[PDB]
């Protein structure tokens, strides 16, 4: 029956061949277990590149190019036995095909492709497929096409080793400037992960973000309707406070801190623990920096996720609170004990995690150090926690740097 | 990353 079909789609008469290469299609298109490999070991993949250049016969081309989009969307090695046949040129090619079935189908299959990994994906850019792909972003164009080219856009972002090149990164991000004033969910969805993408990726590439012009309209996504968005945009705009001062300062002055009541109370775990870990970035910022944070009212919010949060929030918290201690002066610090830290920020001094005792210790060694006169008055609000005989085991930790931090803290 | 058409 395949050995038929493969026959067939290689035959003079048009309906015969045009039913072949829609029932290869169909066994690929009609579950979701279709069979891959057997259609390669075939001999289709041939057959259905050179019904790419049947401009004739643009039913043909849709058929064909849905058949090696969906052989394409199998593993790296079904994806290679599509890019092996020299199909990309084709597709390339068909972008500037009359019909819009034709030029959707070969943009669904480039994505595939480019969705491989990065050879594929330079290969694919290398060959010219950005202008094309970007070039039919317009209103015009039907809702679900816009969709899969936000998708291959999103492909083009998607591995940091190595990014796709910086000529590439200048090209798409004037096309998410656009997209990012869209409504419909998966479009912003698509274009605030590629964002994040071209954000997770070092200081240059986010420097090449903030110069697009973006942020001023990334910022209000933090507080869009759907989560979806909201844990996108969160991600973007916390990439790019693990930056400069100078780029962070970017982001404050899109008036970002005004977003996060909303996020450190947000009922999603993980909405507060970005909350507190993009402030983690900032209160580890300058003076005013810290101080924005403070003016915020957002001091008093972490400190609640400090106690109440899960022990992912926590640990993030713990940061926030200790890179204020470092950062901050003494009367952005004396703020903080005015507001019930000391309790539920000794109250960690007991979890197996290193890391998370180590900062909260350094904290309360950073915090008794800096408030001069007022260390003995910070001691009885230890005592009423009765976190001193938690910092006693500490002195037992395996770990050097722990337990000489509880002797440093006894003496004084 | 990658998606069939069904």
């Amino acid at each position: 029956s395949l050995e038929a079909i493969v026959q067939n789609a290689s035959s003079d008469n048009q309906g015969i061949q045009l039913s072949a290469v829609q029932a290869a299609r169909k066994l690929l298109s009609s579950d979701r277990n279709p069979p891959i490999d057997d259609l390669i070991k075939s001999g289709i993949l041939p057959i259905l590149v050179h019904c790419l250049e049947r401009d004739d016969n643009p039913s043909l081309q849709f058929e064909a190019a849905w058949a090696l989009t969906n052989i394409a969307s199998g593993t790296s090695e079904q994806t290679q036995a599509v890019v092996q046949s020299n199909a990309v040129p084709l597709f390339l090619r068909l972008l500037h095909s009359p019909h819009q079935n034709v030029c959707e189908q070969a943009v669904w299959a480039l994505g595939n492709i480019i969705g491989d990994g990065p050879q594929c994906r330079d290969y694919v850019i290398s060959l010219g497929v950005v202008k094309p792909l970007l070039s039919f972003i317009s209103p015009s164009i039907p809702i679900t096409f816009l969709r899969n080219v936000t998708w291959v856009m999103v492909n083009l972002c998607r591995h940091k080793d190595p990014p796709p090149p910086m000529e590439t990164i200048q090209e798409i991000l004037p096309a998410l400037c656009v997209l990012i004033h869209h409504t419909d969910v998966n479009i912003l969805v698509d274009t605030v992960w590629a964002l994040s993408y071209l954000t997770d990726a070092g200081n240059e590439q986010i420097q090449m973000v903030i110069d697009s012009g973006i942020v001023p309209h990334l910022v209000p996504l933090l507080s869009h309707q759907e989560v979806k968005v909201q844990t996108a945009a969160l991600r973007a705009v916390g990439n790019i406070v693990t930056g400069t001062d100078e780029q962070t300062q970017v982001v404050l002055n899109c008036d970002a801190l005004s977003h996060f009541p909303a996020l450190l109370t947000h009922p999603k775990e993980k909405i507060n623990k970005e909350a507190v870990w993009f402030l983690s970035n900032i209160t580890a910022g300058n003076q005013q920096q810290v101080q924005a944070v403070i003016d915020a009212n957002l001091v008093p919010m972490i400190i609640h996720l400090l106690d109440k949060g899960d022990f992912g929030t926590q640990k993030e918290a713990a940061w926030a609170i200790s890179n204020l201690t470092i950062s901050g002066r003494k009367d952005q610090v004396a703020y903080l004990i005015q507001q019930n830290v000391i309790p539920p920020f000794c109250n960690l001094l007991t979890v197996k995690d290193a890391q998370v005792v180590q900062v909260v210790l350094d904290g309360l060694s950073n915090i008794l150090k800096m408030a001069e006169d007022e260390a003995e008055t910070i001691g009885n609000l230890i005592e009423e926690c009765g976190g001193l005989e938690k910092i006693e085991q500490l002195q037992n930790h395996e770990n050097e740097d722990i337990y000489k931090l509880a002797y440093e803290i006894i003496d004084q | 990353r990658k998606r069939a058409k069904v």
